[PDB]
C-alpha cells in the first residue's frame, strides 16, 4: 500500500517538473547517469524496491 | 513529496555528466536525424 502510494507521489513529481521527466526519457543506450538522477530526486525519500 | 527546488541542480548535473555514438531515427529524400551525440 506504501509502495502504491510513494509511486504515484512520485508521478505527481515527474508531472511535476517536465524537463526532468524528459531528460530521463531519452532513448539512448548508456542511460547510467539518468538512474543517478532519479536517486539524486529521492535517495532518502521513499523506499529501496 | 517535491525536494527543496533543487531540480535544477539535479538535472545540471545530469548535464554537465557529459566514443560517443548517435543513432539514426530518422531518414527520407537525403535528410536524417540523428538521437544522441550530445557534444556535436
Amino acid at each position: 500500500t506504501t509502495l502504491a502510494g510513494e509511486l504515484v507521489s512520485v508521478a505527481r513529481l515527474l508531472d511535476r517538473e517536465a524537463v526532468v521527466t524528459r531528460y530521463l526519457t531519452v532513448p539512448a543506450e548508456d542511460a547510467t547517469p539518468r538512474i543517478r538522477l532519479i536517486e539524486r530526486l529521492v535517495s532518502g525519500k521513499v523506499g529501496a524496491p | 513529496t517535491i525536494p527543496a527546488d533543487d531540480i535544477q541542480s539535479a538535472i545540471e548535473e545530469y548535464v554537465s555528466s557529459f566514443e560517443e555514438v548517435g543513432t539514426v531515427v530518422d531518414a527520407g529524400d537525403g535528410i536524417a536525424h540523428v538521437e544522441g551525440l550530445p557534444s556535436v
